[PDB]
């Protein structure tokens, strides 16, 4: 890493000069906690049918969003101590900080 | 091909159909669904892990790129300016929009196949998925156009390079300031700002950066506040006619919708005079993403809160308890503790109906399904969640604008003037913008001002 910088790397190496990956592009993100998988190591639960997580079935996440999350339009609140600007703030400000990637169709 | 099939082989992992759903009627049909990329590729070693190919850092890189050859074609190259490259093919009433990308498969072409207009270059690849998301990536790449102009004119020796560079520095400081100060506290609320987000005192070299795996799914919080229309005003603030009010299902992926249905312009109004989707414990999430995510480029419209839950899966994200614990927080085991959490049984019965037990509750359902901080628009569990996050992108990043030796004081001071309403004055046509806080500010024309009532970004500390 150069002694003496005035900018940024496009990639975000050497931003950190002991760990110069740290918060760089194209690298694993960090993990607050174990991951639980149906195998231990890649499978995601509901992967195969009839295991069970913890004790109990999977429950599809889309039958969760019809029970949970569903509810009719028309009745929607709007934020009266809100603009719009601060959804679509959060959206790019996300784009500035992770981009998962995943195989090309 | 995971958008074509329903078989579960890799790559995918498609979202099973519960009966009597209320759109999808072929217990055999799906969501489509493609596994993030693993960091170790066929390992039997590793516990599975996914990639980040962005830089955690908050530095503009959906504006600059995270890669060099990207950085390098979003460039104007043709002259030593230090500019960003603009549309060769079209202008905004007389102002610079994004470079079209060359996609083999552009999904912004099917948006509107007679139209013929793809999808945008800019630092993030997302840049085009909604028109709203786009005039911030539009109106950030004129200001650095802006700021190289004004620099140019200050430091004349200046390259291109330089002039690239300190634009760069500039947009970038521009992002941290309005995320910290105007952004955040407007999410945490100010208690969990207070715990979460303490006065910056200096980097630390020890604070990693990188951001969290269960990141990606809790700062998704952001689709409670999606309204199901794509709200355009005139310079009136007024609906302009004849499509005022735009099924968000028709504006995905829709670039034409900018090059030729009036701008940038409507959009940013819009943005500002209308008010944001309240998240309700009853009115999570709207059906245009619901049941019509992408519906216009996918065989069938995709359902954004299901993919969330699925990809914390993906991800082997740890379920709702177990992130609480991370965040000293109470763990609940019976419905009657998940509803005094919650301040809502009925909410809690209907998770434990599910579910069956909170400790498998999905993060991004259980996160938005608690009751929201005072001033905030999270609870206890997402406030913690993403206030850990925000707090290491700072405390972590050596280019912290107010980091000593990033900036002169005098400019650091001249930087603390700067308001995303004075950005808008600057890039636009928009005269009359919201009176900060723009993320609070949403009626016109009480929470409204002329843009010449507005202190503009003095560059005089930047003469070398
Ligand atoms: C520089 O920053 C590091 C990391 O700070 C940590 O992360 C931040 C984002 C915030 O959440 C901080 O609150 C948090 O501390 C600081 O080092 C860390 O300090 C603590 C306290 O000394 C360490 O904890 C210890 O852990 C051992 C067990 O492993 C116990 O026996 C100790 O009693 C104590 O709990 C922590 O491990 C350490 N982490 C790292 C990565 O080094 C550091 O103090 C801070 N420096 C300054 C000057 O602010
Ligand atoms: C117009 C508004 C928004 C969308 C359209 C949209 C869409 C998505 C989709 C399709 C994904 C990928 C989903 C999947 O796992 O299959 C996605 C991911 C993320 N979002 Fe979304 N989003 C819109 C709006 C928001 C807002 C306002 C957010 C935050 C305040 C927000 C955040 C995120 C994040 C962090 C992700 C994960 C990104 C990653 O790849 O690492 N979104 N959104
Ligand atoms: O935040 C994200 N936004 C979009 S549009 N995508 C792409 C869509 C296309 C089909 C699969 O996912 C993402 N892939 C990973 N993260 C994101
Ligand atoms: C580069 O800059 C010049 C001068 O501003 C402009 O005329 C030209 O269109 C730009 N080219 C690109 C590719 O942006
Ligand atoms: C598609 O684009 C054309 C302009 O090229 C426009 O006239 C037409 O109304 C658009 N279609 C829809 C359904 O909006
Ligand atoms: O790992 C994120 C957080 O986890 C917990 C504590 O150890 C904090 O100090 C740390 O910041
Ligand atoms: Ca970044
Ligand atoms: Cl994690
Ligand atoms: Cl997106
Ligand atoms: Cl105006």
């Amino acid at each position: 890493c150069p002694e003496q910088d005035k900018y940024r790397t496009i990639t975000g190496m050497c931003n950190n000069r002991r760990s110069p990956t740290l918060g760089a592009s194209n690298r694993a993100f960090v993990r607050w906690l174990p991951a639980e998988y149906e195998d231990g190591f890649s499978l995601p639960y509901g992967w195969t049918p009839g295991v069970k997580r913890n004790g109990f079935p999977v429950a599809l996440a889309r039958a969760v969003s019809n029970e949970i999350v569903r509810f009719p339009t028309d009745q929607l609140t709007p934020d009266q101590e809100r603009s719009l600007m601060f959804m679509q703030w959060g959206q790019l400000l996300d784009h500035d900080l992770d981009f998962t990637p995943e195989p090309a169709a | 091909n995971c958008e074509t099939s329903c078989v579960q082989q890799p790559p995918c992992f498609p979202l099973k159909i519960p009966p009597n759903d209320p759109r999808i009627k072929n217990q055999a049909d799906c969501i489509p669904f493609f596994r993030s990329c693993p960091a170790c590729p066929g390992s039997n070693i590793t516990i599975r892990n996914q990639i980040n190919a962005l830089t955690s850092f908050v530095d503009a890189s959906m504006v600059y790129g995270s890669e060099e050859p990207l950085a390098r074609n979003l460039r104007n190259m043709s002259n030593q300016l230090g500019l960003l490259a603009v549309n060769q093919r079209f202008q905004d009433n007389g102002r610079a929009l994004l470079p079209f990308d060359n996609l083999h498969d552009d999904p912004c072409l099917l948006t509107n196949r007679s139209a013929r207009i793809p999808c945008f270059l800019a630092g993030d690849t997302r840049s085009s998925e909604m028109p709203e998301l786009t005039s911030m990536h539009t109106l950030l790449l004129r200001e650095h156009n802006r700021l190289a102009t004004e620099l140019k004119s200050l430091n004349p020796r200046w390259d291109g390079e330089r002039l690239y560079q300190e634009a760069r520095k500039i947009v970038g400081a521009m992002v941290q300031i309005i995320t910290y100060r105007d952004y955040l506290p407007l999410v945490l609320g100010p208690t969990a700002m207070r715990k979460y987000l303490p006065t910056y005192r200096s980097y630390n070299d020890s604070v990693d950066p990188r951001i969290a795996n269960v990141f990606t799914n809790a700062f998704r919080y952001g689709h409670t506040l999606i309204q199901p229309f794509m709200f355009r005003l005139d310079n009136r603030y007024q609906p302009m006619e004849p499509n005022p009010r735009v099924p968000l299902s028709r504006v995905f992926f829709a670039s034409w919708r900018v090059v030729l249905e009036g701008g940038i312009d409507p959009i940013l109004r819009g943005l500002m005079a209308t008010p944001a989707k309240l998240n309700r414990q009853n009115q999570i999430a709207v059906d245009e993403i619901r049941e019509r995510l992408f519906e216009q480029v996918m065989r069938i419209g995709l359902d954004l809160p299901a993919l969330n839950m699925q990809r914390s899966r993906d991800h082997g994200l740890p379920g709702y308890n177990a992130w609480r614990r991370f965040c000293g927080l109470p763990q609940p085991e019976t419905v009657g503790q998940l509803g005094t959490v919650l301040r809502n049984l009925k909410l809690a019965r209907k998770l434990m109906e599910q579910y069956g037990t909170p400790n498998n509750i999905d993060i991004w359902m259980g996160g938005v399904s608690e009751p929201l901080k005072r001033k905030g628009r999270v609870g206890p569990l997402l406030a913690c969640i993403i206030g850990t996050q925000f707090r290491k992108l700072r405390d972590g990043d050596r280019f912290w604008w107010e980091n000593e030796g990033v900036f002169s004081m005098q400019q650091r001071q001249a930087l603390a003037q700067i308001s995303l309403p004075r950005i808008i004055c600057d890039n636009t046509g928009i005269t009359t913008v919201s009176k900060n806080n723009i993320f609070m500010s949403n009626s016109y024309p009480r929470d409204f001002v002329n843009c010449s009532t507005l202190p503009a970004l003095n560059l005089a500390s930047w003469r070398e």
